[PDB]
């Protein structure tokens, strides 16, 4: 058995930490109340959110 | 009148959704200008089309 490393925990580490930084973000979104917060998330979608708020002030 | 002919036509070539024009006629039925479409499905092809004639 080889024990210098553990292979299935650095597999359960990785995706553990790639789904804590998605419930991190999902945690941020609940928050926030909106579901574009950051840029990058529906770049079109936050110009013409943008174009849209610039429209109704 | 003439001043609500003035406002007719105001709303015709200002009313506006998202940077572009619905009543000046750029979606009638023989618009020469463009055509714009409603893709409502997840798949190539799955669209619609609506038409919206001149208001002018």
């Amino acid at each position: 058995m080889i024990i210098n490393h553990n292979l299935a925990a650095i597999n359960s580490h990785r995706v553990l930490k790639f789904q804590n930084e998605e419930v991190s973000k999902n945690m941020e979104k609940l928050s926030s109340g909106m579901r574009i917060n950051r840029a990058g998330d529906d770049a079109s979608g936050l110009a013409v959110s943008e174009k849209m708020r610039t429209q109704v002030n | 009148v003439s001043q609500l002919i003035d406002e007719v036509d105001r709303i015709a070539s200002q009313a506006e959704f998202n940077k572009m024009n619905l009543l000046q006629g750029d979606f009638a039925r023989g618009s020469r200008a463009t055509s714009m479409w409603f893709h409502i499905g997840p798949n190539m092809h799955q669209r619609e089309r609506v038409f919206i004639a001149t208001m002018t």
